[PDB]
RNA sequence: CCCAUAUCCGCAGCAGGUCUCCAAGGUGAACAGCCUCUGGCAUGUUGGAACAAUGUAGGUAAGGGAAGUCGGCAAGCCGGAUCCGUAACUUCGGGAUAAGGAUUGGCUCUAAGGGCUGGCAGCCGACUUAGAACUGGUGCGGACCAGGGGAAUCCGACUGU
RNA sequence: UGCUUCUGGGUCGGGGUUUCGUACGUAGCAGAGCAGCUGCUGCGAUCUAUUGAAAGUCAGCCCUCGACACAAGGGUUUGU
């Protein structure tokens, strides 16, 4: 008989399984459409989430109750130096779908990309690409690298790099590079690998794929959290306490007919570690890493028009459980996935965005740099000695 | 023009909130929330500015006995602003009005939310204080 | 936005930092944790809390 | 330099950390065995007693937080025996662990 | 000789059953519970490593406070002692710890409560009670031990089986 | 994820951070009082100073490059 009261099901069906990710590093299951008319750019990033503060600005919505007031934010930062590019990548378009048509590398490679050739570092000789590298340095394969390079401008319809990330510049234990692959968008195929070609072996700054108050989708892993039941995998209503033989269950997992179960019925098993492509991540800042200038370090990436204190983005006793941030960071708005040190794919919007909040400027008027480790209470080290005084240990 | 914002509801179906007026009640006792559509098992919850229907169980007996419409203008839940700030309060307190959203006394003791005073002009008018 | 001051402990708490208390008889009160709030409202003096800024005055240890 | 004798703080706090209170010095002792092994090298590794009455002076889950050792590889006297070298585990009472180093202790 | 979480009966070295004697210190009203000495034991027919779900057994939860459920089931509240105070009804015995309040630590004192020898003098002593000052971040029956209450209806007087 | 670029991680130490809330000892003509000796000496909960002190703090916090040793290894397989 039909249920007694109606109530929505719990839990989307649409991101079935819930496995663990097959992949560690997010991936790029659509790159935004290409435009030929718009100049040569790249669409994606890669950087890695240090960790959470809130900042204070001054809103810009008319008819809004905050608007001309100032508001409390939570932002995530994420450490995004600049990637190198190591090869291109050409597709072809077949009645099959793209099938990958011709890759060609650098002639260098830095020990952290070819790390990631590799299961066991210690244990290898690292002959990675040392014979392939010969190819550039003479005549007869150059000859051959250009030709590559021209059967590419004939027939292959989407271009990409390979960049890789630089883990020495991070705070992290892990050396090897996360490399991935970044379409190339903007003008004519050949234009695509002229500005490809230019790139092999540089540096991209984050600052040159993004911009400030851009909307941008998070593309990660999600916490995870081994085996759940169904009560905090599915969210499902707690039996009573009377339940004998367990209470976190589903009590009926399906009618005597189908006589199955259906694939629809929640069940336990792995919760979190889920691959996911959060859109609409608004950047609120795209902030300088560290330099040494005439001698004297700089590091107020934190400070704003309103807040002059000579101070960076990390916290009081860093951030907890990832490190120091002396890299370039993107400032998102709210939550992204991912533990801390997790490595965030950022992407460019698959929509077009003509809205109000995605149109808005944002004027950052104070950074929260208080200790996370606690209940911090001061914004800088110079700001708590002048308020405790001289102690015992001075 | 500017709607309220989303707070914390920490008084639901059932909750007795004291009577802040000087209609002759002394505690109001929800017995639903308006604009609540809620779903199966969930039950209807008020904060400060929500009007509910309420009944005086203690308090003058010509209150007594019937459903009144009340707005909440405290809660002890405490809700988080827009500018980050989490505040509540030392009671949990109502005043009773009509559809129109009119009170049917004429003074308030204690304090009442800016949440509930920007929505009903006439209680944010009798108000001693606003917080 | 202007820096409050922990109603207990005299330490300025920055935006989006503790809790805003409203007592019935009018008086807002602002806390920088649990703490301060908790010592706050079992009614304990801050000026015998070593840790406070009206102990630190009254006994005139910065000074 | 296979007979040495050096001095350690163990800092026993993050070793037993999370351990149940009944397991919480019966682990200190395994964890001081093999803390002897790591920078020893020797599978041979012999706890004086006294060490292990320092470790339960405080009952079975107040353990110490820090512990000074001396660890003496010496040579094995049983022909009988797979290792010629054993590591002697030693207390040392401290009063104080502050800017304690790790020190080479010569006879 | 065992005399019972292994010498007896339950098919067994079975969490069951099976008659007695002796019986320390502390706290406390106490053969209560909690800690210890004499005496005894090795965790109860195995260990190691982990710390997922679901359990079993314990806890804690903002705001609300029975809206849960057949039903407050379960848990929770109360709880010792001193001082005050105590209704309906009643078979005048009760009800009654009705209900409802206040107090409780530590330290330093004050007063009172006795015996023996020869309205006094001296010499001995046993724990109690009351009062006061001071004192701590209002914490103080600090663990343990330890009644939730009220208004009614039905039935059976009660204790007992 | 890491396992020699005078380099690497590790251990201990140091610093930052943070929690609680002011350590033991010592001194005090601070202390309700009481006791003994002719103002002193004892007992005394507590108070004050030393003293935002002491203690803990990655075991899944942050930075050291101070001390210590270790690290160039072992096993099983795999061929168009
Ligand atoms: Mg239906
Ligand atoms: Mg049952
Ligand atoms: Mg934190
Ligand atoms: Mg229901
Ligand atoms: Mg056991
Ligand atoms: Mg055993
Ligand atoms: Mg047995
Ligand atoms: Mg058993
Ligand atoms: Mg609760
Ligand atoms: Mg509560
Ligand atoms: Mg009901
Ligand atoms: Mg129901
Ligand atoms: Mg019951
Ligand atoms: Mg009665
Ligand atoms: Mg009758
Ligand atoms: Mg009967
Ligand atoms: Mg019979």
């Amino acid at each position: 008989s039909h249920r007694k009261f109606s109530a929505p099901r719990h839990g989307s069906l649409g991101f079935l399984p819930r496995k663990r990710s097959s992949r560690h590093r997010g991936k790029v299951k659509s790159f935004p459409k290409d435009d030929p008319s718009k100049p040569v750019h790249l669409t994606a990033f890669l950087g890695y989430k240090a960790g959470m503060t809130h900042i204070v600005r001054e809103v810009d919505r008319p008819g809004s109750k905050v608007n001309k007031k100032e508001v409390v934010e939570a932002v995530t930062i994420v450490e995004t130096p600049p990637m190198v590019v190591v090869g291109i990548v050409g597709y072809v378009e077949t009645p099959r779908g793209l099938r990958t048509f011709k890759t060609v590398f650098a002639e260098h490679i830095s020990d952290e990309c070819k790390r990631r050739f590799y299961k066991n570092w210690h244990k290898s000789k690292k002959k990675a690409f040392t014979k392939y590298c010969k190819k550039w340095q003479d005549d007869a394969g150059k000859r051959q690298l250009d030709k590559d390079f021209s059967s590419m401008k004939k027939y292959c319809q989407v271009i990409r790099v390979l960049a890789h990330t630089q883990m020495r510049l991070l705070p992290l234990r892990q050396k090897k590079a996360h490399l991935m692959e970044i379409q190339v968008n903007g003008g004519t195929v050949a234009e695509k690998l002229d500005w490809a070609r230019e790139r092999l072996e540089q540096q991209v700054p984050v600052s040159q794929v993004f911009g400030q108050d851009e909307m941008i989708d998070v593309i990660g892993v999600t916490k995870g959290k081994g085996y759940k039941g169904v009560t905090s995998r599915w969210h499902t209503k707690k039996l009573p306490r009377k339940t004998h033989r367990g209470l976190r269950k589903v009590a009926c997992i399906g009618a005597w007919h189908p006589a199955r179960v259906a694939f629809s019925v929640a069940r336990a098993g792995q919760k979190g570690y889920h691959h996911r492509t959060e859109i609409n991540k608004k950047i609120y800042k795209i902030g300088q890493g560290y330099l040494i200038k005439d001698g004297k370090l700089i590091k107020n990436n934190a400070s704003t028009d309103y807040d002059l204190s000579d101070k960076s983005i990390n916290p009081l006793g860093g951030f907890v459980h990832y490190g120091e941030v002396t890299n370039d960071f993107v400032m998102l708005k709210g939550c992204v996935v991912g533990t801390k040190k997790r490595v965030l794919t950022l992407r460019k919007s698959l929509l077009v965005q003509t809205k109000r909040r995605a149109l808005e400027k944002i004027d950052l008027k104070f950074i929260d740099t208080t200790s996370k480790f606690g209940h911090g209470r001061f914004q800088t080290v110079e700001e708590k000695k002048a308020f405790m005084g001289p102690l015992k240990k001075d | 023009s500017g709607a309220k914002f989303r707070i914390s509801l920490g008084l639901p179906v059932g909750a007795v909130i004291n009577c802040a007026d000087n209609t002759g009640a002394k505690n109001l006792y929800i017995i639903s929330v308006k604009g609540i559509k809620g779903r199966l098992n969930r039950l209807p919850a008020a904060g400060v500015g929500d009007m509910v229907m309420a009944t005086v169980k203690k308090g003058k007996p010509e209150l007594r006995k019937k459903v009144h419409p009340a707005v909440v203008i405290r809660q002890r839940k405490s809700y988080r602003r827009k500018d980050g700030v989490f505040l509540y309060f030392e009671d949990n307190a109502g005043v009773i009005v009509n559809n129109k959203g009119e009170m049917k006394g004429s003074a308030i003791t204690g304090p009442v939310a800016k949440e509930c005073a920007d929505l009903w002009p006439r209680i944010a008018s009798n108000a001693g204080s606003i917080a | 936005m202007k820096v409050e001051l922990c109603s207990f402990s005299g330490y300025k708490i920055y935006p989006g930092h503790g809790r805003r208390y409203a007592r019935t008889d009018g008086k807002v009160f602002q806390f920088l944790n649990a703490k301060c709030e908790s010592a706050f409202l079992s009614k304990r003096n801050p000026r015998q809390i070593n840790w406070t800024v009206l102990y630190r005055r009254k006994h005139k240890k910065g000074q | 330099n296979e007979v040495v004798t050096r001095e350690y703080t163990i800092n026993i706090h993050k070793r037993i950390h999370g351990v149940g209170f009944k397991k919480r010095a019966p682990r200190a002792l395994k964890e001081i065995r093999k803390f002897a092994m790591k920078e020893m090298g020797t599978p041979d590794v012999r706890i004086d007693t006294r060490l292990n009455k320092a470790v339960w002076a405080k009952g079975i889950r107040n353990v110490p937080y820090r512990i000074r050792v001396r660890l003496s590889r010496k040579r094995n006297e049983d022909e009988d025996s797979p290792n010629k070298l054993y590591t002697l585990v030693t207390y040392v009472p401290v009063t104080t662990f502050k800017n304690l180093q790790t020190v080479n202790v010569d006879e």
